[PDB]
């Protein structure tokens, strides 16, 4: 009942083309990357504070020295990605800002689709394609998918509308 | 590399700030009409 | 009016750009006495 | 601002998207036309009585729901500057039966043109795959007549023109726009009621 | 000085009312008693017809095939061969399925 | 009737004077049917410089 | 000799049959016997495109172009009866075969000219009094140039002829007047001309070979723009039999 | 005119990459 | 292409303006140690 | 044609203006073709010449 809400959006609002949703993704997707690159950096930078291999115990839940080496980490990344952290306090704030911010932009976006104030088309592209029938971009391609999603879906998805689309109306490619 | 000798600080006082904005803004009120043409 | 379409930019940059150059200097001057 | 309110007059800000949803304006129009007939008035006479202002509100083009986030400018950059009401269009088929164009639900960027009779029986339409059209205009011999407005009294039996007029019907009342002055592009844009609401719902 | 879509225009003629021997696609014949399989291929495979009856004159037709054809002639018609509808073997595979 | 100088071309003429007269696109500044600059075409010159 | 696993990939599947320099023979035309052409092949070699007039009526020429597709150009399997009507002249009647290939060539400037290289419904004849086909013989004739795209083809914005949209679906309230051209897809059909000139013969096997040249029109894009003129220069094999 | 505007912002991200790497404030041990 | 005519400015300012805000601060910071 | 074209004030570097930006084609347009030489005769048949 949600996957439906997804496609409906793609089909009527053309969400994926909205700059706000894009940020939404860039955040959720990059917040995952932080939540996984950090986790791995910590675990593979641990000092030895135990004798066995299962180094989970080596960590005294009680205070004292850092358990991994921020200094070593900062060195790794900086030579293997040019940039690297070096301020645990900033690292952990970034980790709060990234995923949080993106879901906020994600929201503003939808507040917009409430008024169907979507980011459906690029006029410059439409005007061109209306006049020149040989102009095709992945943009236009996707727009036809939407026409399809609405034509075939609408009927059973909006019953109170009593839609009736005769087979001859249904937009379709060739063969299929 | 190590510290470089030849190396002074830069400066610009209020008056200069003010006289610059006057020069810029005015050159702009002058030429803007020929830019829009 | 059929004005030059790049006029709005030619004028905008012609103001900001050098105008900012001056603002930078001035402020960076003030702060050599912690000011701003 | 989005719903109604005596603080959001519709002559200062635009019509509400809900007035189109429930064919608010359309109803009152019929309610008048139907009355004028009871008063013994030619079909023409009856419609010709409908104020232009009223007809205008009964046009999806003034629906705050249509529009886009980056479709900047006034509503006139879209469909153009409204010049006049071309009149009400009745579509009859070869049998004389009066058909009705299924309107565009503010939601759909593009919508098909289906024509059905009194009880919503599909009677005519514009096909996509001609290979097997059964209701295509021409095949059904659809026509269109106009009442009131500036096309009042005229009829068109020519397939293309009937079709053209049918696709413009989808949007409700058909008008004549001036699209040269503002160099409009034919794409709907939202009204102040729309924007104001968008800004304040987001700042909120 | 009008541009015209030949197909929409042809849906004004008999085509769009009856099976057009010169245009309509082969699968149209699957709507009348024993007419499709063998006859349809014949009808179609035999150039245009100056007029409905002319079907009756197709080479080596059986006095039975001929009997049926006469039965369904009331469902046939003929219109100018229309390239858009004939070109590309469109009469054997007009690109439609279910 | 529409030589480079009508199109406000400033740098193109300078590359013509010394020998660069064609494009990897197959056209010539003199208008010769499918010739072939070496690498040194207008695109090449521009490239070299960017590098 | 060469088989499939022998030709696959070599691209020899596009070049067609040659006659070792032994030819110059003469295939005896009986006239009292019916002749047909087993396999007529046409292998494109060069494509030229008359430079669109400059407007300045000063004799436009056919310039060479680069083949943007691959080795997908040859016409083969073509067959039909080589009729021997009176006055000795021969007339070939194209019956069926792979008589068409969509080719796209990138032109000098920048353009890309797609044409429908074909010889459909070809009907070529020869000089009167043809006895034993010789290097002096040769055929000429017209043929139909269908239309690059079929009635079914849809365009990037959905519009099409036998199927598809009616208009600029993305511009709901614009003036249709100026978009007419592209909203109504017309389907053209034109004539093309060739002329196969025999260069080699093999009296024995009854197989001639040679060069050909044909002139036809490019794709008009369901009639959106004007078609360019094309000229094709290639080679051809031809196996004749009674 | 757009092409140019897109290629610029891009050329800027790329020069900003150089500086952020090869012209940062070295993370000195304190 | 029929692009928005104010695009070239909406993008130019959207870059320069806040971008300059940052350049000002940074430099004025450096100079609190005579730098620049 | 080329020759005739040079004999047109529109290609004279002397015409023009300081803020009349762009290529020469934004001015009088893109040259398409030479309409031919024009001789002006009066009623007497005498051939006149434009200053
Ligand atoms: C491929 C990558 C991709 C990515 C990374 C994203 C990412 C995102 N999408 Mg997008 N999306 C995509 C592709 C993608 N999408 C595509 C292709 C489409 C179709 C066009 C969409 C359509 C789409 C829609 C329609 C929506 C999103 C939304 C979102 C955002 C999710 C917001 C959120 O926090 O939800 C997490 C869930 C919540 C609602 C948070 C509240 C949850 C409560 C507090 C939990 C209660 C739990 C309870 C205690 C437990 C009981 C459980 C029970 C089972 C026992 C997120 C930024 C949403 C959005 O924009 O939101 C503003 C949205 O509505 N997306
Ligand atoms: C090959 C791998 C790949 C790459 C490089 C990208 C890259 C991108 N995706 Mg895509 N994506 C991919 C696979 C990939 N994707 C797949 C398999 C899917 C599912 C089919 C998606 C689905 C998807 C969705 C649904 C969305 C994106 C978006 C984006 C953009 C922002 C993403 C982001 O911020 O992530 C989180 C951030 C990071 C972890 C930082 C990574 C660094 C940046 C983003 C990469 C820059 C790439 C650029 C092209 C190269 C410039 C370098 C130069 C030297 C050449 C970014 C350009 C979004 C978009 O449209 O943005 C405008 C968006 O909404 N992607
Ligand atoms: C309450 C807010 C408000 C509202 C509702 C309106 C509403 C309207 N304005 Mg007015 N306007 C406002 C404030 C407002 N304006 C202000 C403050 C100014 C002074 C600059 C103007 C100047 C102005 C002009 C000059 C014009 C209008 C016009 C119009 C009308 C057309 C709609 C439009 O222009 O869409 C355009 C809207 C947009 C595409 C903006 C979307 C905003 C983006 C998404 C923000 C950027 C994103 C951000 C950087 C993200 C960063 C995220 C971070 C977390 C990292 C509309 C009635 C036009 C008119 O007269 O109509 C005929 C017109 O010409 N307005
Ligand atoms: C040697 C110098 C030079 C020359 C002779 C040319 C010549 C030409 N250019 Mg090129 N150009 C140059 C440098 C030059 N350019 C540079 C450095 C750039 C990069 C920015 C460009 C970018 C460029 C573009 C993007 C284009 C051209 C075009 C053209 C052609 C049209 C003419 C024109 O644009 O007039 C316009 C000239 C002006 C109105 C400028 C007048 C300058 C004012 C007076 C200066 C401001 C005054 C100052 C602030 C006063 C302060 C005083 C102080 C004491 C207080 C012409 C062949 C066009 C083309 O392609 O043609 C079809 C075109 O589109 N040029
Ligand atoms: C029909 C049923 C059949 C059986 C079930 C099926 C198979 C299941 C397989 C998975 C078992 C893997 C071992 C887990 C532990 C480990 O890695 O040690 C490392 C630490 C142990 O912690 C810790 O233990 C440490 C000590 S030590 O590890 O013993 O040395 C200690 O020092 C530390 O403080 C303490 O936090 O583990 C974790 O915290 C990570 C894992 C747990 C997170 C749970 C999320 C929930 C989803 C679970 C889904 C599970 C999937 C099941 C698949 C079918
Ligand atoms: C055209 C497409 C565009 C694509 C854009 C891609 C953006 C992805 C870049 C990653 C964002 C940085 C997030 C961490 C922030 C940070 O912490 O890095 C900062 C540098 O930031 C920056 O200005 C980073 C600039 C981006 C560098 C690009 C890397 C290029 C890869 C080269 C491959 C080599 C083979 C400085 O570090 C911080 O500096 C201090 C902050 O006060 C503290 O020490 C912190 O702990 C930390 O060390
Ligand atoms: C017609 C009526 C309208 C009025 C016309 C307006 C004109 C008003 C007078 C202003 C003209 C005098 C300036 C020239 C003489 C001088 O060099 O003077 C400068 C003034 O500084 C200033 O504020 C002038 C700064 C000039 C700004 C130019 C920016 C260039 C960078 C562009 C970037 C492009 C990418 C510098 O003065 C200096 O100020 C101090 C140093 O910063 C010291 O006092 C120096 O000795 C010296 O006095
Ligand atoms: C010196 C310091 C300045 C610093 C400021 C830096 C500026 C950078 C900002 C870039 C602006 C991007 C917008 C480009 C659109 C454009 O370009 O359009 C304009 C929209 O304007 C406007 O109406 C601007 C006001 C926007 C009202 C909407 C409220 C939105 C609130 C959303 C909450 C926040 C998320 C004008 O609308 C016009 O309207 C018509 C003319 O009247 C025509 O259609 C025009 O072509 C055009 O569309
Ligand atoms: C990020 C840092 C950037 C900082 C830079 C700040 C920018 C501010 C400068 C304002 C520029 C004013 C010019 C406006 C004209 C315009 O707008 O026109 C342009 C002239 O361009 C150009 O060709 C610019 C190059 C000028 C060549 C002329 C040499 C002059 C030397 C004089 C000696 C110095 C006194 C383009 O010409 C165009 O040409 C055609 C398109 O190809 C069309 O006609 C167009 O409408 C248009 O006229
Ligand atoms: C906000 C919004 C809309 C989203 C922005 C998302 C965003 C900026 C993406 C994250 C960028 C990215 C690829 C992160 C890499 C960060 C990085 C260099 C981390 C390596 C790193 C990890 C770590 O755990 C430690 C201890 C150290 C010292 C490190 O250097
Ligand atoms: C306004 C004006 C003016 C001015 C202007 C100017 C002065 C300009 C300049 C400009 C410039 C000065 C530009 C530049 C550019 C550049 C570029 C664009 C570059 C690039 C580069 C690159 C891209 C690189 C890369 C690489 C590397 C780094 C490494 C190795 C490899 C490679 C090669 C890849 C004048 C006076 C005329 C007049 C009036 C107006
Ligand atoms: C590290 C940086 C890496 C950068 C790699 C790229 C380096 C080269 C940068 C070239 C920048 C300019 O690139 C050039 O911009 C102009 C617009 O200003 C474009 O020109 C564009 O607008 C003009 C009108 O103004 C149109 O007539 C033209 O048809 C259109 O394509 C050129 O097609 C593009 O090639």
């Amino acid at each position: 009942a949600i996957f439906r809400f997804l496609l409906f959006f793609q089909g009527f609002h053309n969400w994926t083309l909205n700059p706000f949703h894009m940020m939404g993704v860039a955040g959720v997707l990059g917040g995952a990357l932080l939540c996984a690159i950090h986790g791995a950096t910590v675990e593979n930078t641990l000092f030895q504070d135990g004798e066995g291999a299962s180094t989970f115990r080596a960590f005294n839940p009680t205070q004292a020295e850092e358990t991994y080496s921020m200094v070593t980490a900062n060195r790794f990344w900086s030579q293997i990605f040019g940039i690297a952290f070096s301020n645990k306090r900033w690292l952990h704030f970034f980790m709060l800002f990234v995923p949080v911010t993106g879901l906020w932009m994600s929201a503003i976006g939808v507040v917009g689709l409430a008024l169907n104030l979507r980011s459906y088309d690029f006029i410059s592209q439409e005007i061109r394609a209306a006049e020149d029938p040989e102009f095709e971009t992945f943009y236009t391609k996707n727009l036809l998918l939407n026409e399809g999603i609405r034509a075939w879906m609408a009927p059973q998805d909006q019953p109170h509308e009593n839609f009736v689309f005769p087979e001859e109306v249904l937009p379709r490619g060739n063969a299929l | 590399m190590e510290p470089n000798p030849n190396r002074q600080p830069v400066e610009l006082n209020r008056t200069s700030l003010y006289l610059g904005l006057l020069l810029i803004l005015v050159l702009a009120l002058l030429f803007s009409s020929y830019f829009f043409n | 009016m059929e004005v030059n379409q790049l006029g709005l930019i030619a004028t905008a940059l012609f103001v900001l750009v050098p105008s900012v150059f001056l603002i930078i200097l001035y402020v960076q001057t003030e702060s050599q006495q912690k000011s701003s | 601002m989005w719903y109604g309110s005596a603080t959001t007059p519709i002559e200062l800000f635009g019509p509400t998207r809900y007035q189109w949803d429930s064919s608010y304006f359309q109803q009152e129009i019929n309610r008048r036309v139907q009355a004028s007939l009871a008063s013994g008035a030619t079909l023409e006479e009856a419609w010709s009585a409908i104020p232009e202002k009223l007809a205008f509100y009964d046009y999806i083009g003034n629906n705050p729901a249509k529009g886009g986030l980056f479709r900047t400018g006034p509503m006139n950059k879209g469909d153009g500057i409204a010049q006049a009401w071309k009149g009400h269009a009745v579509f009859r088929n070869k049998e004389g039966e009066e058909l009705f164009v299924r309107r565009m639900p503010a939601f759909f960027e593009s919508f098909p043109v289906i024509l059905t009779d009194k009880n919503g029986v599909v009677k005519a339409d514009i096909p996509f795959r001609r290979a097997e059209s059964k209701y295509s205009f021409e095949q059904q011999g659809v026509t269109v007549s106009f009442y009131g407005g500036e096309l009042n009294g005229q009829t068109f039996t020519d397939p293309p023109t009937v079709k053209s007029y049918a696709r413009k019907a989808i949007f409700g009342e058909i008008f004549e726009f001036d699209t040269e002055t503002l160099n409009s592009d034919g794409i709907f844009r939202t009204s102040p009621r729309g924007w104001f609401t968008f800004a304040h719902a987001v700042f909120a | 000085e009008e541009l015209v879509n030949v197909v929409d225009e042809k849906l004004g003629t008999a085509y769009g009312e009856k099976i057009d021997l010169n245009n309509t696609n082969i699968a149209a014949f699957i709507q009348y008693r024993g007419l499709y399989p063998t006859l349809a291929k014949l009808i179609v495979k035999n150039a245009p017809y100056e007029s409905v009856e002319d079907v009756l004159n197709i080479p080596g037709l059986t006095e039975r095939q001929k009997q049926i054809l006469r039965e369904n002639l009331e469902h046939f018609t003929v219109t100018e061969v229309e390239t858009a509808l004939v070109e590309g073997g469109d009469r054997y595979n007009n690109g439609l399925y279910k | 009737l529409n030589p480079m100088w009508r199109q406000g071309m400033f740098v193109l003429p300078f590359m013509a004077r010394l020998g660069v007269t064609g494009s990897w696109s197959g056209w010539s500044i003199t208008g010769e049917t499918g010739i072939d600059p070496g690498f040194w075409s207008f695109e090449g010159v521009a490239l070299a410089h960017i590098v | 000799t060469l088989t499939y696993d022998d030709i696959v990939g070599t691209g020899l599947a596009n070049k067609c049959p040659t006659l070792d320099d032994t030819a110059r023979g003469a295939y005896p035309i009986d006239s009292s016997q019916t002749y047909r052409i087993a396999r007529l092949c046409l292998q494109p070699t060069t494509f030229l495109v008359k430079e669109e007039p400059k407007n300045k009526r000063q004799e436009a020429e056919f310039v060479p172009t680069k083949l943007v597709t691959r080795e997908t150009t040859s016409l083969d399997q073509i067959q039909g009866e080589l009729k021997v009507n009176s006055d000795g002249s021969l007339t070939f009647v194209e019956e069926d075969g792979i008589d068409f290939q969509p080719v796209t060539v990138q032109m000098a400037g920048g353009e890309r000219i797609p044409l429908l290289f074909t010889v459909k419904n070809l009907v070529a004849s020869t000089q009167p009094n043809v006895t034993s086909i010789t290097t002096s013989t040769d055929f000429k004739g017209e043929f139909n140039v269908p239309s690059y795209r079929t009635a079914n083809f849809l365009d990037p914005k959905g519009r099409g002829l036998a199927s598809g949209y009616d208009s600029a679906i993305a511009l709901p309230q614009a003036k249709e007047e100026e978009l007419a051209r592209a909203n109504v897809k017309r389907f053209s059909l034109t004539k093309g001309q060739i002329s196969l000139n025999v260069a080699k013969v093999d009296g024995r096997t009854g197989e001639i070979a040679g060069t050909f040249e044909s002139e036809q029109l490019s794709d008009d894009d369901m009639g959106a723009h004007e078609p360019h003129e094309v000229k094709i220069q290639g080679v051809f094999y031809a196996s004749i039999e009674p | 005119m757009e092409t140019i505007t897109y290629v610029f912002i891009f050329a800027c991200i790329i020069a900003l990459f150089f500086f952020a790497i090869f012209f940062r404030e070295p993370p000195r041990i304190t």
